[PDB]
């Protein structure tokens, strides 16, 4: 009564895009250590139950592609979906390898109007990028 | 009738303006945090309880180590926006 | 120990 | 060391770039679905469980009448923005 | 081990901000039902055990220098702090009677640095307010 | 009901 219905065939897809090499035009470098990071959130993400998908260095057209295609499938059974972001970042902005994107611009494709199969189930996002330039300088 | 916005999560590795930081040899604090977190109690916890106790040890656990003395020291909070209206259990 | 631009 | 933005909450009555409701004899519907919890589980549940049912009221049992027809059938989600590293009760 | 340390003599200050009446410069209307709600959320929070009070038609000066003084109180023997808003608002920011402010300016006071007295202790904001002028038109 | 500009 107080959580989402987990009662489907499936948890659901969990799509990762994992963004390690970007053209130099675009002024970015190797995101060295996101192969491990796509590894491991993999296998936590199948352990969990969910279909992962696992896409390598996308471009910004691929990335809105893959959410717009995955918003027209059919999760009539799946309970939830989830999405893996692991790229460069600016404020409000990811980028593919030869730019950026709005990240509500990608997310937008599963909005109750848009994907009728995931009304009212959880669409989750994970988002590692920077989202600006400012360091936390901590306090002890 | 529903809110077309309703129903989602956002889990940010850091907050809004911030950098975010990864280990070329370990993989990205969020992420290690992460995973380390859902191993242990992925099908035991709530989603906000999961993403709450990964607040804590990104908050915790991680002081950046650099050349640059600009990038030395730094330190990293997570940040989660949540639509969801339910509590969320994989199970 | 790397940050995910210089602005 | 910790870092300097952690432990904040934002409880939004609305999304980025939306309007927020009001009803000018009942009040706002945000602090109305607010309240409601608040006086019947303010002491049981944690913090995010509170702001998940505020969703879920605001979410459903809100919806606009207006005069003009642009304006007219609307509804609204809040949105929860959390720094917390631990679970918050009020106890 | 995962919860706050409520184990203080007070539950903290809350600061209620009730922006009905708006100079005609603003352009922008009365906030009929706002007064309610304060009274509510004044009842409520001091049922929680907070200690309220409210502010009523505030500047942009006077909401700034409300939250820096009480960033700059002692809250030693407080569990937390909290923050109420209910005012016009826009994207990032919200309306005093004269004008806006963004909501950053007003929540940065009580960073970890600029507050050691609140330090690992929740800081918590209700915002009521605009954000933009997008509608939910909702779907069935 | 009402709003919390008509930008």
């Amino acid at each position: 009564t107080y959580q989402y219905n987990m009662n489907f065939e499936k948890l659901g897809k969990c799509i990762i895009i994992n963004n390690k090499n970007f053209d130099k035009v675009t002024g970015m470098g190797v995101r060295n250590g996101t192969d491990k990071d796509a590894e491991a959130l993999f296998k936590c993400f199948r352990s969990l139950g969910f279909d992962v998908i696992v896409y390598n260095d996308c471009s910004c057209a691929k990335m809105q592609d893959l959410l717009k295609k995955a918003s027209e499938e059919d999760h009539t059974n799946a309970a939830c979906f989830a999405c893996i972001l692991l790229s460069h970042g600016e404020e409000n902005v990811i980028y593919g390898k030869d730019g950026v994107t709005p990240i509500k611009d990608l997310t937008a494709h599963f909005r109750g109007d848009r994907c009728k199969t995931l009304l009212e189930k959880p669409k989750l996002f994970f988002i590692q990028a920077c989202r600006g330039t400012e360091l936390d300088d901590g306090i002890q | 009738k529903i809110p077309v916005e309703a129903d989602f999560l956002f889990a940010y590795s850091t907050v809004p303006g911030y950098y975010s930081w990864r280990s070329p040899g370990r993989g990205s604090w969020f992420v290690q945090a992460l995973c380390s977190i859902l191993e242990e109690h992925g099908k035991d916890l709530e989603i906000m309880q999961i993403l709450t106790r990964v607040n804590d040890r990104v908050a915790r656990h991680f002081e950046s180590q650099s050349d640059d003395p600009h990038f030395h020291e730094k330190k990293q909070i997570p940040c989660v926006v949540s639509m969801l209206t339910k509590e969320l259990y994989f199970s | 120990d790397e940050v995910x631009a210089a602005a």
